[PDB]
RNA sequence: GCGAAGGCCGGGGGCUAGAAGGCGAUCAGACACCACCGUAUUCCCGGCCGUAAACGGUGCCGCCCCGCGGCCGGCGCGCGCGUCCCGCCGGCCGCCCAGGGAAACCGGGAGGCUCCGGGCUCUGGGGGGAGUAUGGCCGCAAGGCUGAAACUUGAAGGCAUU
């Protein structure tokens, strides 16, 4: 029965796509004492500080327990580029692996080149 | 001010207009002016002339708004202005909603 | 069936037109159309056109250059006083400086400037602009 | 203002269509505007089926199916729900839903 | 030559002189926001490299609406050399 | 305050790469900047009139809320015309609107000669025509020696055009301002659309004078 | 000029296919229809026009103005390759609209180009395009509709094979006119890094 | 039906001229 | 000349429904809606009658006009080869870019139109009065067809928005 309002969820992303090494995942009194910090961000009042601190910490164990869509978080940017940088180490793609059409090899034959002498098939 | 500016019978619209102005100027975010009673006409109706976004309920109103009620004297009767200007910036603290994150 | 065959044709050039389409097919053909294409490649409005003979009525084929804002029919074919051709460029044609009322006389089908550098009426062809 | 292209009827290339009947109202539709559905259902509940099934005393017993085509007139099939009224724009979407 | 209205001195008076564009050849109008411009580069020589010899080929928006451009641009690419008519 | 530049055309306006306004009007280039209009136009901007507002209401449960349109006309007195409208409670604003958005709409007018050539277009180059709603005006070349003929709204803003002579014809409810300015003023922005026979040489690829080319 | 390497990757990449639905404006690309339905496109005929969108991309003095869009997941990573290979601003997924009408949208680029993988898919972008004087390329199938789009490269643009070869194609071409790849040399870029896994 | 049952009932009228003019003739 | 239904004149028939009528109920009153009963009618033949929201509310003969499919009736192009493909189609249709419109919407037109003219025939001119009055014609009738005026009056109406 209790939804948080929008300025509740705003300011809790905000504080886990910045300070998430900070943030600790199953509890919320780390996380409301990351909050306290001040320095990283100011809460009026100390309702509106818990609410921000108990998303923050569901927040936490939802980014460790797979991606969460939203969260701009640096290091985690760095993971998926190593991954989209790296492509086979012998680039193998289409490898010479030859396979046509049979409408294709007129198509090819219509050029004139006639790749292979029409051993395509 | 207003109601004596009223007095000298200036445009009703050019009179908010112009204080609404200074008090922006002054810094204030929110400002509203209502002026209400038989303006220009034999029937009543309030004419509401606002620049900037107010609070309008709550704890922070009450220390954030600055109402101030006066009552013109008209041939025709009464047209009371009304004058409610919002500071975030009070100095006494923060808007309780404010989070800075910063 | 086709009674008036020339509007046939020019509305089927102006429809070409609208699309961008240089090459027409005008499945009817006749002199006044011949003559009326005439007309319009000297003053420039359409291209070369190229009649392919059947054994038939004939059809031609027009390649445009896109310069033709609008042709027309005047159906009945009106009788013109001379003097009065200006009022008829007046109303149909924009301007009087450009656009082409066209005419036919019995000198023969004629250009409105031309009727006038002659001073003599006729029947109204068409008209091009 | 002509609410639909169909005008209410699938009558194409036609002037004239066989009279049916709204099988609760009992009025007289023109074949193409009534609503024409179809059930296979079987004759007796799922639960009786089963029931059933164990009492037959014939091998190879299949409970037997029942074919009707419902045909309701529009204010009839509206009222029972089996159409609805739709927004201006789902009025045009045809398909089952 | 000299496109516009030259006035009875011969002077062009036409302000700015609209652009026919490069297949339809209807006048750009001065609010025609879907006019489009696009330019192919000249390879130059050997080297497959540019030469700033670019020809520009203009495009109206009523012939773009129409879909015509893409095969109105590679007719005129063999008119102007940008392609072979194949 | 002063202008700064939010639209890449507004940055070459304000260097000065941008010598004239036809230049943008050449490459049919949108003006979403009102401070352009005035960098080609900064003595007294333009001429422009509010003609007629008319109160406009939405009935509300609590009762028919009242918004105002008003339909402005910024021209010159030569091939520049602009129409339009703007809806604000207060009948200021809304005349503040207008008149930013004719700023914005600003079309040039082709203008030319009914059947003698002097020095100056005196009249409408051809019939031009325009249709909003159910209105139609025809613009008929009219002889230097007559007058501009039209009703005041059209005639108001065929003199901010500068067509000096012209034989208006007008059908439709011309009773309706708003749609009768409205067709005055597509059959303006028609001029410049309109391919003539002394407009058939052939051209164009400028390259380094096209707008987006030029860089701040 | 065709190259044999890229026509035998073609092959595998299987840009010679088409969906079986076909319109009049490629007909001239397609070269027939297999018996299954699919429809076969010629492979020399998708190279000029590969060269052709090169000499047009090139044009623009800043490579930054020619804008990438993909909103198909498989496209992401070749528009996004080819945008940093080459100088292309990306604008991926969902186009947001009034990106290039509203000026004060968050983004509100004013591009000299623009580069669409689907018509269909990407149609927000087209239609942007013609508020604002802005010629469009894409990559279109056998079926697809030419509104708005100045030149399109017959291509799947549905396998993501065709779609990271065809934009790896693009990119070497691009760069060739400016002197930063090889000409008769292999380039080093691979056409693996433009195909998403 | 309001303009069948006016058509219904304009019949009703002409048949009670019709007829009177018979008895006057 | 033909023309749904209802009707009509006169036979044949007569199951089913069922204008009339009668009866339950229902209501304040229903003599209405809902039961139940039931005459004319419904069916056939020989005549009438001549109307329908007889509607695509869109006359007919043309000419051109863009895509995307479906269906039906022929005919070809091929192809391994299948009621497959591809055309030509004659119609029946859906959707639609331009284009058109007051818009809804049409787009196989309601497009090619103030940039207004292929040809032909019909019809309308604010609303009532009035499809009445009167004369004619037609019908056995019911009626149909043609068709006013005095007088009265500021809206009636279309399509859309909240």
């Amino acid at each position: 029965g209790k939804v948080r309002t929008k300025t509740i969820k705003r300011a809790a992303r905000k504080i886990v796509e910045n300070n998430y090494e900070s943030l600790k995942p199953k509890d919320f009194q780390n996380n409301k004492a990351i909050c306290s910090k001040r320095n990283v961000a100011i809460i009026p009042s100390k309702r509106l500080r818990n609410k921000v601190a108990g998303y923050v910490t569901t927040l936490m164990n939802r980014v460790v327990k797979g991606p969460v869509h939203g969260i701009s978080l640096r290091l985690q940017e760095e993971e998926r580029e190593r991954r989209d940088n790296y492509a086979p180490k012998k680039s193998e793609f289409d490898v010479e692996n030859i396979t046509v059409s049979g409408t294709t090899q007129q198509m090819i034959d219509s050029i004139g080149f006639k790749c292979m002498s029409t051993s395509l098939k | 001010n207003l109601r004596a500016k009223l007095e000298e019978a200036m445009p009703i619209r050019r009179a908010a207009y112009s204080i609404i102005r200074t008090a922006m100027r002054a810094g204030a975010a929110g400002c509203e002016v209502i002026v209400a009673g038989k303006l220009r006409a034999q029937r009543a109706r309030a004419n509401k002339f606002k620049e900037g976004c107010l609070i309008s309920t709550g704890h922070p109103k009450r220390i954030f708004l600055a109402e101030a009620t006066r009552h013109i004297k008209m041939r025709q009767g009464v047209i009371g202005v009304k004058v409610r200007i919002y500071n975030p910036n009070i100095r006494g603290a923060v808007m309780p909603d404010k989070i800075e994150i910063g | 069936v086709r009674i008036n065959v020339l509007r046939d044709a020019l509305k089927s050039i102006c429809n070409a037109q609208r699309i961008g389409k240089k090459q027409v097919i005008v499945r009817p053909s006749s002199k006044v159309i011949i003559e009326f294409l005439q007309l319009m490649q000297k003053n420039g409005y359409i291209s070369d056109f190229a009649v392919v003979d059947n054994h038939r009525s004939n059809r031609i084929v027009v390649n445009l250059i896109g310069r033709l804002n609008k042709a027309g029919v005047i159906s009945p074919r009106f009788d013109i006083p001379a003097n009065d051709i200006e009022k008829w460029v007046v109303n149909l044609l924009p301007s009087r400086l450009f656009g082409h009322i066209i005419l036919t006389t019995s000198q023969g089908i004629m250009d409105h400037i031309e009727a006038q550098h002659r001073q003599i009426g006729g029947k109204v062809i068409g008209y091009f602009y | 203002p002509v609410k639909r292209r169909n005008n209410g009827r699938s009558k194409y290339n036609c002037g004239h269509t066989n009279i049916v009947r709204c099988q609760n109202c009992h009025r007289c539709v023109p074949k193409d505007k009534v609503i024409k559905r179809f059930t296979i259902r079987n004759i007796v509940d799922n639960t009786i089926a089963d029931d059933v099934l164990n009492a037959c005393v014939i091998q190879g017993f299949a409970i037997p199916k029942l074919y009707n085509k419902v045909q309701y007139c529009v204010s009839c099939s509206i009222h029972n729900h089996i159409v609805r009224v739709r927004s201006r724009e789902d009025r045009k979407i045809r398909t089952p839903p | 030559d000299d496109i516009g209205m030259k006035n009875s001195s011969g002077v062009v008076v036409d302000a700015y002189i609209p652009r026919k564009c490069s297949a339809t050849n209807r006048l750009i109008g001065p609010k025609d926001h879907a006019a489009v411009q696009l330019s192919v580069a000249r390879v130059n020589d050997k080297g497959k490299m540019i030469e700033n010899n670019y020809v520009t080929f203009a495009f109206c928006g009523a012939i773009r609406s129409r879909g015509g451009v893409d095969s109105a641009f590679m007719l005129l690419a063999q008119e102007h050399g940008l392609m072979e008519r194949l | 305050e002063e202008w700064h530049p939010s639209t890449k055309l507004g940055r070459l306006v304000k260097a000065g790469k941008i010598e004239s306004l036809y230049d943008i009007f050449k490459y049919s280039l949108p003006i979403k900047e009102t401070e352009i209009i005035d960098y080609f136009f900064p003595k007294s901007e333009l001429a422009e009139e509010v003609c007629n507002i008319m109160s406009v209401q939405k009935q509300t449960t609590a009762g028919q809320r009242t918004r105002f349109r008003a339909h402005v006309i910024v021209g010159n007195r030569d091939g520049f015309i602009g129409y339009g409208a703007g809806v604000s409670k207060e009948v200021a604003n809304a005349i503040k609107k207008a008149a930013k958005n004719a700023r914005l709409n600003i079309v040039p007018v082709r203008r030319g000669f009914w059947g003698g050539k002097l020095g100056d277009p005196h009249t409408v180059s051809s019939k031009l025509s325009g249709k909003c709603g159910s209105v139609r005006v025809r613009l008929i070349p009219a002889p230097r020696g007559a007058g501009i003929v039209a009703s005041p709204t059209v005639a108001k803003v065929l003199e901010f055009a500068g067509v000096s002579d012209v034989f208006t014809r007008q059908s439709g409810h011309s009773r309706t301002l708003m749609n009768s300015v409205g067709a005055v003023y597509n059959a303006l922005k028609s001029s410049y659309s309109i391919l003539t026979p002394d407009l058939w040489k052939k051209e164009q690829l400028d390259h380094v004078q096209d707008i987006r080319t030029m860089s701040l | 000029q065709l190259k044999e390497a890229d026509v035998k990757k073609m092959l595998v990449a299987t840009t010679h296919l088409g969906v079986r639905n076909i319109d009049r404006r490629m007909q001239f690309y397609i070269f027939d229809r297999q018996k299954d339905g699919t429809f076969v496109f010629n492979l020399q005929k998708v190279w000029a026009k590969i060269v052709f969108a090169a000499r047009i991309l090139v044009t623009i003095d800043d490579p930054a103005e020619i804008a990438v869009v993909a909103n198909r997941p498989d496209a992401q990573r070749a528009i996004l390759k080819f945008c940093k290979y080459t100088h292309a601003t990306a604008f991926p997924g969902r186009f947001i609209p009034g990106n290039f009408t509203n000026r004060m949208n968050p983004n509100y680029c004013e591009p000299r180009l623009l580069l669409v993988n689907d018509p269909v898919v990407d149609r927000q972008a087209i239609l942007e395009a013609s508020y604002v004087n802005i010629p469009t390329i894409s990559l279109c199938n056998s079926d697809a509709n030419l509104k708005f789009i100045d030149v399109a490269i017959p291509c799947n643009n549905k396998t993501p094979m065709s779609i990271g070869l065809i934009y790896w194609l693009l990119a070497r071409e691009v760069l060739r006119l400016k002197g930063s790849i090889s000409r008769t040399e292999e380039w080093d870029v691979k056409p693996d890094l433009f195909v998403a896994l | 039906m309001r303009a069948k049952w006016a058509k219904k009932r304009m019949r009703k009228l002409k048949r009670k001229r019709r007829h009177m003019k018979a008895r006057s003739k």
